[PDB]
This record gives structure tokens, C-alpha cells and sequence, in this order.
RNA sequence: CACGGACCAAGGAGUCUAACGUCUAUGCGAGUGUUUGGGUGUAAAACCCAUACGCGUAAUGAAAGUGAACGUAGGUUGGGGCCUCGCAAGAGGUGCACAAUCGACCGAUCCUGAUGUCUUCGGAUGGAUUUGAGUAAGAGCAUAGCUGUUGGGACCCGAAAG
RNA sequence: AUAUUGGCGAGAGACCGAUAGCGAACAAGUACAGUGAUGGAAAGAUGAAAAGAACUUUGAAAAGAGAGUGAAAAAGUACGUGAAAUUGUUGAAAGGGAAGGGCAUUUGAUCAGACA
């Protein structure tokens, strides 16, 4: 299937693609979860920085 | 029935007005839309037309061409218009005073045109400082220096750049683009 | 010189104190600017649903 | 948005577009670039002359790192001066007091030649040059010192 | 202070506020003046009679 | 199942459709082929001719 | 006197995505892209931001490598527009974009081969019916939309098989 | 720091709304089929509240017919609304080997608007 004037295009998706997909919908939801053990570990360890 | 030598019902292909949402547009196109019709002086006529131009047919003019346009015998007092955007060219260590009239400046060539004593102006005023167009000159941007119509009518022995993803070795110099391997286009 | 507002205090009675316009007041007020931006900006609170 | 798309005009009539002799199938020409030598060759010949064969030597190995050698042209190079202190340079040119430009500190690795910096003298600090930059910037009443 | 004038710029790193692209907003306003009813051409009555 | 091969028959009614566009054709035409040792010397007649005026004009 | 359809209701077919071409709108513009992350918050939003990094601004050879002004960034034909004269008609001056065309500049291939030298290195100069997806006062980056393509179950349904 | 279509406990959505959403909103891996591995459905809704029809009569009874309950049985455990195919009754019109359609007007039935 090779039509017209157009740079070709190497997508790799000939495995099974979908079962690996990773979507992020975490990243604000991981961003306070890595916030608090910021601020939990700020506390634990005394005045250390 | 008629026999025609045309096709029927067949539009002009342009542009009669923007295919723009802008408001503040559509009131330079409304301005000269007035001035167009009633002052009788084709300047009007030409600027109107460069209001409805698309983007791509709209490129910058750099303001070191406005230098040039004024090195240009005679012209060296006159207010150079630019329909489109101008843009800012440290190329040039030294610019004239003048004036421009554009839509829009970018910051730099804003400060480059004020700080030679210079004026930047709007479309607006200049119809209330020349309405017929007196005095003044009109200057586009390249269109052609584009980086797709680098690759427009690719064929053979036309040198015409393929549209390509990556550009070095191994990507389409082999057969067909050199004498060694195979013919050459 | 700006338009040059004037305070209000809260049982209403309007104030000596009068203040400039930020210019912030004088921008330009683009609608089709403002559709785009917020058709955008309204979907940036959503969640993913599809069926199993 | 789909309420803007054609085959939501497309509602009522037969073949949604595809037209009714050739219809519409699975894979007519291959999947993908298959056939390119064979039936798409009139394709691949014309919008991508030279796809086929090998050109030279391989290379094992290859980092970009040790190809990494920018390039700034003269037409700039007074752009690495703050637009503040800049015109202090330009007025009152001398020697005794030169601005010094390093240009590896903004990220360039080679000054190449393509044209005409304005008449002051300008000590240009950088790795690799051109038999036309120094030509120019030397001729301009300034130097190349030379960098690792 | 947070989005700047011509006096003091931003806090907002790399930022000023918008440029007007037409410097007066009413347009009837400009179609007047002088300058222009001066260049302008003696106007049609707004409706042509049918003729013939 | 043979099938009918070759016809002529509205080639060149398609052809009238746009209809046997000119050439177009330019004054000073491409001088390609044109004799290469007139082509030389027709380079610095021109490059002579040039310069001729450069010394009248200034 | 080809195939499907007794009838009725309800379901029922060009979608999403990753990577791109043209086109259009928008912000800035020799740049552009805040969201991998950090600050913050009325808490998956909104708001603010350091470092890099990606494309772009430089091409060309397999490569080692080298790398863009003889000149108002050139000349000639034509060009919207503007300026001068004239009652006007028209002629003259200037001419952006753009089309043609001949030059100058950088790289590759073949030819020449300077003042010079660790005596075989160096490569000045000068060429050429040669070649490049080049220069010649930057236009691209980001998001959005239509249409088109490639991979994916891929507009829907359907094999004999393995 | 990273991974997670299981487990436990939680909060949410521009998601589906009973032929949809999980196969399963219900005593659903249930009833059922097979020698077995395995296969695998259908099925939501009276009302605010059972107040779910005492009592009378015909009938062997089911029910009918009255009364009765209720805001309403044009809500009677076949139960919210109750479409279409399809059917029974009444009324109207039509009919010489189909029926049905378009243009035109007469005849019959109906309809406003308008005027005044």
C-alpha cells in the first residue's frame, strides 16, 4: 500500500501493542503521593535536610 | 437548452473576506471596505485584499528589508506598509528613522524601529494619515522560502527535494540517486 | 492619566480613595481567542472511561 | 469532533464514500511498503529516488558527542553580547579594551564566515574556525584565540 | 504587579501584556474625522430607483 | 475471458476537457544545448558589457 | 423466468491512537515548546518555574574533512503599488512579491600546483558541456480543525485451514 | 524512587441505564445441555400506605354483576406509562381477474381564518 508523495513512515506495531500500553492518569495523583513522603520524611528525620 | 463554452455557477476562487473569527480584524476590513469603494485611489484597493491573505500567504518582513526599501532612490521618506507581521533582523548594526505601518510587530522590531527615532504605526492610522495612500510603499514577505514548497513537484530531474523523516546516510542515497548503484533518477 | 477608579467601603459610601486602572483593563478582548483557550482549558478535568 | 467529520454527511448513502464498483476492501495494494520493487516501483521511483542499496562504510558504535561541533556564522556572534552592554561596545572601539565572546560558553562549537561584522575589534574565543571567519574577524581589528 | 504595565513589567517571567492591532475600536468614529470625509466621494442614495 | 484491450475512442475528448495548453513560452529561453564555446565567450561578453558601463556610470 | 426481502419493534457499520503530508485559524517569532519534574492549591483543575532537551536558524561528501558578499547581496526582460509632469490620455522615476534567464559564493568529483618545507608534507592560485535535497537581509516552533496515508481487530459480517 | 485487570478498604466521572453495563441490577456460574473437558441463559417497576375487594346475588367452580378501598382500578399481585405488527366490535365509504400512486375537478365529512 504505497500511494502518492509522502516521506515514509517506520511505526513499529506489527507485535501486540495494546497490551502494554502505559497511560499516565497519575501524574498530579503520584505528585502528592511523592509530596507527603516528602514532607512524612521531612518530619521523621529531624532537622537533617 | 444553452450550449456553454464555460462551466456554470463557477465562483472566482478568493478570498472575499477572511475566513478569520478575529473582531478586531474584521474592523480593518470593515475600514477598508469603505475606503475601497468611495476614495478612488487603488492603494485602498490593495490593502484591502492583503487583509483576507491566509497565513502562509502571509509571511514576515523582516525589518532589515524595510532598510533595503529605503536605500531604494528616493523612498527614503516615505512609510513603508507591511501587511503581515514584521520581524526583528540584528543582522543590521545600523537602521534608518522613517516610519512602518503594520498589523503586527514583534517586541524586538518594536524597539529596534522606536529607537532610531522612528515611529511605529497601526493599519488604522495610516487611513487617517493617508487615506488615498499618498506616499507610501507596500512590501511583502518572500513566499517561496517556505520549507514545504522546498519539496513542491518532486519528479524526476527536477531537484526537488523528497519529503523525507531523516535526513543523512542510508536514507534514499542509494539506488536511483547515483550512477554506482543502479541509474541516476 | 488612567480613568482613575474609585473605592467603595462595605456599607456602600464611595471613598476619597480613587485608584488607576491596572491596564490590564486595556487589553484587547478577543472571544474567539477566549473559545479556544477555554473549549481546551475545559478538558483538562476529566476521567477515562471505557467499557471492559 | 465528529460532528465535523464526513461520514457524518455521509449518512444515507450506500457506499459511505467508497465508491460502488472498486468498493472498499481489506488491503488491496499489501501491507505496507510490500510490492515496492514490484508494483508500487513506478511509486518509489519519483518521491523516493535512492531508497534501495547501501552507501558507504558502516560506522560501530557511533555517538553523538564527539560529531557535536555547532556553528555560528559572523552574521550573529554580536548576539552573544547583553543587548545592554552591547551598543557600549559598538560606540567608542578600541584595542586596550576589547569584549571578549566566548562562544562555547553559549553552545557553538565552530565560527564559520558568512558575513560582514561591523568594524570593532572582538577577541572571539572558540574551539574550531574557518580560513574566511578569522579573515574577516582578523581584517575587523580583532582576534581568534584558540580553546579546548 | 502580576500582569504588568508599561512602568513595571511582569513578575511573569518573559511576559507583556498584549499589542492592539487597531488602535480605535469604533469604526464609525474613524469613517468620519476629517481627512477621510475629506477624500471620501459624494455618496449614493442608499437605494438605486429600478429603472426600466 | 478475454478482454477488450486497447481503444482511442474519447482520449481526445478527455484531451479538449483542459485542452492542449501552450508553452508558454519565455523570452530569454534556457540555454541548454546551446553551443558550449559560443556559451563561453557569451558569458564574458556579457561580463565585459557589464563592467563597460561601470566605467561611464558612477 | 438474476440475488436478498412475510410483517413489526428495538439494536446495527469509516471509530480511537502512534507517527506524518497539504490546507486554515491562533500566540510569539530567529526563535519556539510551562505540565519528565519542582513550587503551590478552594486539590486529578487552576496558578507559577530552574535545568536541560527536541525541532529551527548551514549546507555537502561514503568518509577523513571543509563551510557561503568582486558589487548599494549583482545584471537583463516583465511586474502590483507609490512618486514627478501633464487638462486629461499617457509617458517617465522607483520598483515588493513572483516567473524567466546569465552570473558571484560554499561543499563533492576530475585538472592545474604558488611563496614555501622535518623532502613529501603543505595547497596558494586558476579552471571545467560536471554534481547537491545549498547561499544570495532569516521563517520556523507549538496547539487546534478539516481531508489524506501507514501500523494496529481497523467501516461491518464471513472462510477451507494452522 | 518502580510494577500491579488478584486481595482488603476507600473516594470519584462529559461512562452504560435493564436487547445497554460484567456472563450475572433478581435464590447467576444460577436453571438447563453433555460421558466428559466444557457450554450457560431468561428474569427490574401496584400504591404514600395492602387499605390485596367484607357483604349481596346467578354459577359446580373460575369469575361475572353490584357495593366497597384509593388521589386514580383508564393502578386488581396477568399489576407505572402500555407503542407497532396483529385482532374482535361498532360506525363510514368502496368493490366486474389484484391492491396501492401522480395531475385535475365534482360529490360527500371536516377545518380555521376572516370579516365585520
Amino acid at each position: 500500500a504505497i500511494s502518492k508523495n509522502l516521506p515514509i513512515l517506520k511505526n513499529h506495531f506489527r507485535k501486540h501493542w495494546q497490551e502494554r500500553v502505559k497511560v499516565h492518569f497519575d501524574q498530579a495523583g503520584k505528585k502528592v503521593s511523592r509530596r507527603n513522603a516528602r514532607a512524612t520524611r521531612a518530619a521523621k528525620i529531624a532537622p537533617r535536610p | 437548452g444553452i450550449d456553454h463554452t464555460s462551466k456554470q455557477h463557477k465562483r472566482s476562487g478568493h478570498r472575499t473576506a477572511p475566513k478569520s473569527d478575529n473582531v478586531y480584524l474584521k474592523l480593518l476590513v470593515k475600514l477598508y471596505t469603505f475606503l475601497a469603494r468611495r476614495t478612488d485611489a487603488p492603494f485602498n484597493k490593495v490593502v484591502l485584499k492583503a487583509l483576507f491573505l491566509s497565513k502562509i500567504n502571509r509571511p514576515p518582513v523582516s525589518v532589515s528589508r524595510i532598510a533595503r526599501a529605503l536605500k531604494q532612490e528616493g523612498a527614503a521618506n516615505k512609510t513603508v506598509v507591511v501587511v503581515g507581521t514584521v520581524t526583528d533582523d540584528a543582522r543590521i548594526f545600523e537602521f534608518p528613522k522613517t516610519t512602518v505601518a503594520a498589523l503586527r510587530f514583534t517586541a524586538g522590531a518594536r524597539a529596534k524601529i522606536v529607537k532610531a527615532g522612528g515611529e511605529c504605526i497601526t493599519l488604522d492610522q495610516l487611513a487617517v494619515r493617508a487615506p488615498k495612500g499618498q506616499n507610501t510603499l507596500i512590501l511583502r514577505g518572500p513566499r517561496n522560502s517556505r520549507e514545504a514548497v522546498r519539496h513542491f513537484g518532486m519528479g524526476p530531474h527536477k531537484g526537488k527535494a523528497p519529503r523525507i523523516l531523516s535526513t543523512g546516510r542510508k536514507f534514499e542515497r542509494a539506488r536511483g540517486r547515483r550512477r554506482s548503484k543502479g541509474f541516476k533518477v | 492619566s488612567r480613568p482613575q477608579v474609585t473605592v467603595h467601603s462595605l456599607t456602600g459610601e464611595a471613598t476619597a480613595n480613587a485608584l488607576p486602572l491596572p491596564a490590564v483593563f486595556s487589553a484587547p478582548i478577543r472571544p474567539d481567542i477566549v473559545h479556544t483557550v477555554f473549549t481546551s482549558v475545559n478538558k483538562n478535568k476529566r476521567q477515562a472511561y471505557a467499557v471492559s | 469532533p465528529s460532528r465535523f467529520t464526513k461520514t457524518r454527511k455521509h449518512r444515507g448513502h450506500v457506499s459511505a464514500g467508497k465508491g460502488r464498483i472498486g468498493k472498499h476492501r481489506k488491503h488491496p495494494g499489501g501491507r505496507g511498503m510490500a510490492g515496492g520493487q514490484h508494483h508500487h516501483r513506478i511509486n518509489m521511483d519519483k518521491y523516493h529516488p535512492g531508497y534501495f542499496g547501501k552507501v558507504g562504510m558502516r560506522y560501530f558504535h557511533k555517538q553523538q558527542a564527539h560529531f557535536w561541533k555547532p556553528v555560528l556564522n559572523l552574521d550573529k556572534l554580536w548576539t552573544l553580547i547583553p543587548e545592554d552592554k552591547r551598543d557600549q561596545y559598538l560606540k567608542s572601539a578600541s584595542k586596550e579594551t576589547a569584549p571578549v565572546i566566548d562562544t562555547l560558553a553559549a553552545g557553538y562549537g565552530k565560527i564559520l564566515g558568512k558575513g560582514r561584522i561591523p568594524n570593532v575589534p572582538v577577541i572571539v574565543k572558540a574551539r574550531f574556525v574557518s580560513k574566511l571567519a578569522e579573515e574577516k574577524i582578523r581584517a575587523a581589528g580583532g582576534v581568534v584565540e584558540l580553546i579546548a | 504587579q502580576v500582569w504588568g504595565s508599561e512602568t513595571v513589567a511582569s513578575s511573569k517571567v518573559g511576559y507583556t501584556l498584549p499589542s492592539h492591532i487597531i488602535s480605535t475600536s469604533d469604526v464609525t468614529r474613524i469613517i468620519n474625522s476629517s481627512e477621510i470625509q475629506s477624500a471620501i466621494r459624494p455618496a449614493g442614495q442608499a437605494t438605486q430607483k429600478r429603472t426600466h | 475471458a478475454k478482454s477488450k484491450n486497447h481503444t482511442a475512442h474519447n482520449q481526445t475528448r478527455k484531451a479538449h476537457r483542459n485542452g492542449i495548453k501552450k508553452p508558454k513560452t519565455y523570452k530569454y529561453p534556457s540555454l541548454k544545448g546551446v553551443d558550449p564555446k559560443f556559451r563561453r565567450n557569451h558569458k564574458h561578453a556579457l561580463h565585459g558589457t557589464a563592467k563597460a558601463l561601470a566605467a561611464a556610470k558612477k
